[PDB]
DNA sequence: TTAAATAGGGAAGATAAGCAAAGGGTTGACGAAAGCCCTTTGTCCC
DNA sequence: GGGACAAAGGGCTTTCAGAGGAAACCCATCCG
C-alpha cells in the first residue's frame, strides 16, 4: 500500500465476452491479474496487486441470443468442400471501456515507471481485444491507511468488483441474494502424460476446471476499505482480495 | 353471392374547411377584428340529483368565455367548402363488389342532394346555436367569380328558389365525374353589442379549466366535423320523425340516444348488399345510398 | 458419448440420458442398491480419454513457478 | 444617495354518457465420423 | 509387374437423428 499508478479511459475492441460456459461479459479478477503478471514478467518490475472498474461495457447483438461470428477455412485437412460456409463454433465478442489501477514496488524515480508501463500498454491486449486509446498513467503515493481514501478516489468514475462470497452455490444464490458470479480460480483434475502438443514440454500441465465465486459492483466512493478492492494469487490456485468477504 | 370484400372503404367527397370568427358592423363590414377567448373564474352552489346533504356549501369553477366588443354588433364566420367528383371508386379493394354496386347506382337524381347540400349552407344549418337572438342572417357565397347574396329563413322543410337552383346544378354535374369545385361561405349576424358567442367545445381529460373552447393562435374558430354534420342533415326518407338528421349508417343521434334506420330492414349494409344480388333499390333508397357514399367510411367483416 | 448418437429407444421411448438423469437412479445403481451386476458394468464406462487439440492453454501463478 | 417595521384571518372547488371494425408479419447459406473405391508419393518383400 | 502399410485428396457418399415456448434493472460528488 505505498505506491500505485493509474491508467483511466482505456478504450478496447473486441474483447471475448465468454469466460466460462455459463458466463458471458465481463472478464474474471483472473485476466486482470494474469495481466498485471505478463506485465511484471516482460517489464522487470514486481506488481502486487491489480484493480479494475468498468467504465462502459457493451455484449455485441441484442437482450438475449447474443451474436455469432463469421468463421474461416484454416486448417489442412479441406480444399474440395471448403467454398462455402465453414461452421460456427460460436465465440462471442464484446466491447467495453475499463480503469486500471496497479499496486507497484519500485522507488528508482518517478518518471520512468510511466514511460515504462506506456511502452508496454501500447503493445498490450486484454482479454484478447485491442486497445483503441488510453490515458496518461500517474502515480500516487501512499503512507497510511487514512490517505488511501485519496488513491481511492483518483478513480473516479467507475465501478469495482468486490467479493461477497458463496453461501450454498451460484445458482441459488444468485436467484436468493441477486448477485452475479464469477471465476476466481482453478481446480487440477488429472495430469497431462504426453506432452507432445502442448506449448511447452517444461511446465508441468493439468486439466483444470473453474471454480465459481459470487460478486458484487459498487460505487468507488462507497467503498469502505479499498484492500477489499484489489486482487492477488492466492494458495491452492485460487484469486483472492486482501480485505477478504467484502461486510457493510 | 358476391359478399364484400373483407377490407373496402370509400374517401369523403365533401371537404370543408376550420370556420373563422371575426367582429364587425352591419355598416362597416369591410375592416375585420379577431374574437379572443380569455378565462375566467366563477361562484356557485352545489345543485347534484341525489345529493342534497351538500346543497348549503359552495363552488369554485374556472371557465373561458367568448363575446362581442361593445362597439361591434355583428359576427362574421367565414370558411371555404370543396367539391370533389370521381364517386364510386373504392379507396382500398373492389374488383367486383364496387363495379356491381357503380353499376346498380348511378341511376339515380344527383340534382337533389346537389340541391339539398347548397341549401344547407344558404339558409344557414352550418352555423350552430349562435344563430338564436339574431334578427338578421345574411350568407354571401363565392363561386367561379360570381357572388350570390341569401336572407333564406325556413332551414326546414326545404322550399324552391333560384338562386340555389344555378348553383346546385354546378355541384350536380361535378358529383357525377368532373374535377372540383370550390365555394366560399361568409354569413353575417345581428345579434348586438356585447352578445356571447359560442366557439366549439374539445374533448379533454382531467385539468385545471372546466370547459375550455377551439382556437386558433388564440381567435375562437370551430371544428370542420361541425361544419361538415349540418351540411349533411338531409336524410327525409325515413317514416316519421321530421326535421331531418345526418345520413349516417344506422342513423342516429348520440345526444337523443335513439337510434333511426334500427334492424327493421333499412340500414346502409343491407341496402347495399341487396342492390347487388338481383333486385334493385328505389329512387329514396337509392338517394340514400349515394349520400351516404359520398360521405366517407368503411364497410367490411 | 456414442457415435452419431444413435442408440435404441425404448417401448415408451427413452434415451440413457433421460433414464439415469429422470428420478436419480444413477446414485440408486452407483452405489450399489440394484446390485453388483448392474455395478461393474457401468462403472467400466468410466474411462478417461486425454485430448488437448484446439483447446486453450493459460499460465497460472503456483508459488514459485507457474502452470 | 438612511437608520427600523410589519405584509390577515374564515368558507369551497359538480354531476352524467361513450373510446370502432377489417387485412397481412418471407425467403437462401453456415456437419462430424466414418465405410468404400481410385490415384499419387514413400518404405519393405516376392 | 504383384502383395502389405501409412499419408494426402476427391468422389460413390451416407449414416445419424428430431417441435420447446414465453416478459424493459441499478442507482445521487470534487474541484477550481
Amino acid at each position: 500500500m505505498r505506491k500505485f499508478i493509474i491508467v483511466k479511459n482505456v478504450k478496447v475492441d473486441g474483447i471475448n465476452a465468454k469466460s466460462s460456459d455459463i458466463t458471458v461479459g465481463m472478464p474474471p479478477a483472473t485476466t486482470f491479474c494474469g495481466l498485471g503478471e505478463t506485465m511484471s514478467i516482460k517489464t522487470g518490475i514486481v506488481v502486487k496487486a491489480v484493480s479494475y472498474g468498468s467504465v462502459k461495457f457493451e455484449v455485441r447483438g441484442s437482450r438475449f441470443n447474443t451474436s455469432v461470428t463469421k468463421f474461416a477455412w484454416q486448417d489442412r485437412g479441406n480444399g474440395g468442400k471448403a467454398n462455402n460456409n465453414s461452421p460456427i463454433q460460436p465465440k462471442p465478442l464484446a466491447d467495453g471501456v475499463f480503469t486500471l489501477c496497479f499496486e507497484v514496488e519500485w522507488e528508482d524515480c518517478a518518471e520512468v515507471l510511466v514511460d515504462k508501463v506506456t511502452n508496454f500498454i501500447n503493445t498490450a491486449r486484454i482479454a484478447g481485444g485491442t486497445i483503441a486509446s488510453f490515458n496518461k498513467p500517474f502515480v500516487k503515493v501512499a503512507k497510511d491507511a487514512e490517505e488511501l481514501a485519496s488513491v481511492k478516489n483518483a478513480m473516479m468514475p467507475c465501478y469495482v468488483v468486490v467479493d461477497c462470497g458463496v453461501e450454498v452455490n451460484i445458482f441459488e444464490d444468485a436467484v436468493n441474494r441477486k448477485l452475479q458470479p464469477m471465476v476466481n480460480g482453478y481446480k487440477k483434475l488429472e495430469k497431462i502424460v504426453d506432452n507432445k502438443h502442448m506449448r511447452d514440454k517444461f511446465t508441468p500441465a493439468y486439466l483444470a476446471t473453474p471454480t465459481y465465486t459470487m460478486i458484487g459492483y459498487k460505487m468507488v466512493s462507497n467503498v469502505d476499505n479499498f484492500d477489499q478492492a484489489l486482487w492477488q494469487y492466492g494458495e491452492n490456485t485460487k484469486v483472492k482480495t486482501i480485505g477478504g468477504i467484502y461486510n457493510d | 353471392k358476391l359478399k364484400a370484400p373483407a377490407v373496402l372503404a370509400y374517401s369523403r367527397k365533401i371537404n370543408p374547411t376550420n370556420a373563422l370568427m371575426f367582429a364587425v358592423n352591419w355598416s362597416d363590414r369591410d375592416n375585420t377584428t379577431a374574437v379572443m377567448v380569455g378565462t375566467k373564474t366563477v361562484a356557485g352552489t352545489q345543485s347534484v340529483r341525489g345529493n342534497p346533504n351538500d346543497a348549503d356549501k359552495g363552488n369554485i369553477q374556472t371557465v373561458n368565455f367568448a363575446n362581442l366588443p361593445h362597439n361591434k354588433n355583428t359576427l362574421l364566420v367565414k370558411y371555404n367548402v370543396k367539391f370533389v367528383g370521381d364517386v364510386f371508386k373504392a379507396e382500398l379493394g373492389g374488383g367486383e363488389y364496387s363495379n356491381t354496386l357503380q353499376t346498380a347506382l348511378e341511376n339515380t337524381d344527383f340534382g337533389t342532394l346537389a340541391y339539398r347540400y347548397v341549401y344547407n349552407i344558404a339558409a344557414g344549418r352550418t352555423l350552430w346555436r349562435n344563430r338564436v337572438g339574431a334578427e338578421s342572417i345574411e350568407t354571401v357565397i363565392t363561386v367561379n367569380d360570381q357572388t350570390f347574396t341569401f336572407s333564406d329563413l325556413l332551414v326546414n322543410e326545404f322550399d324552391e328558389d333560384v338562386d340555389v337552383a344555378e348553383i346546385a346544378d354546378m355541384v350536380a354535374g361535378v358529383l357525377s365525374g368532373e374535377g372540383f369545385v370550390t365555394l366560399k361561405v361568409e354569413h353575417y349576424m345581428l345579434l348586438g353589442e356585447g352578445s356571447e358567442v359560442f366557439p366549439s367545445q374539445e374533448f379533454v381529460e382531467n385539468s385545471k379549466l372546466s370547459k375550455q373552447l377551439f382556437d386558433l393562435n388564440g381567435q375562437a374558430a370551430m371544428h370542420d366535423q361541425k361544419i361538415g354534420n349540418a351540411i349533411r342533415t338531409i336524410d327525409t326518407w325515413y317514416e316519421d320523425a321530421t326535421t331531418p338528421i345526418a345520413v349516417e349508417p344506422y342513423g342516429s343521434v348520440v345526444r337523443n340516444g335513439v337510434a333511426y334506420r334500427a334492424g327493421n330492414k333499412t340500414d346502409l349494409f343491407t341496402l347495399m348488399d341487396g342492390a347487388v344480388n338481383g333486385k334493385s333499390l328505389t329512387e329514396e333508397d337509392q338517394m340514400f345510398v349515394t349520400a351516404n357514399l359520398i360521405r366517407g367510411g368503411v364497410f367490411g367483416g | 458419448y456414442t457415435p452419431k448418437s444413435a442408440g435404441i429407444k425404448n417401448e415408451e421411448g427413452e434415451n440413457l440420458w433421460q433414464v439415469l438423469n429422470k428420478a436419480n437412479m444413477f446414485y440408486r445403481i452407483y452405489s450399489g442398491e440394484l446390485g453388483e451386476e448392474l455395478q461393474y458394468l457401468l462403472k467400466s464406462c468410466c474411462t478417461a480419454k486425454e485430448d488437448v487439440t484446439t483447446l486453450p492453454q493459460i499460465y497460472f501463478k503456483n508459488g514459485e513457478g507457474y502452470d
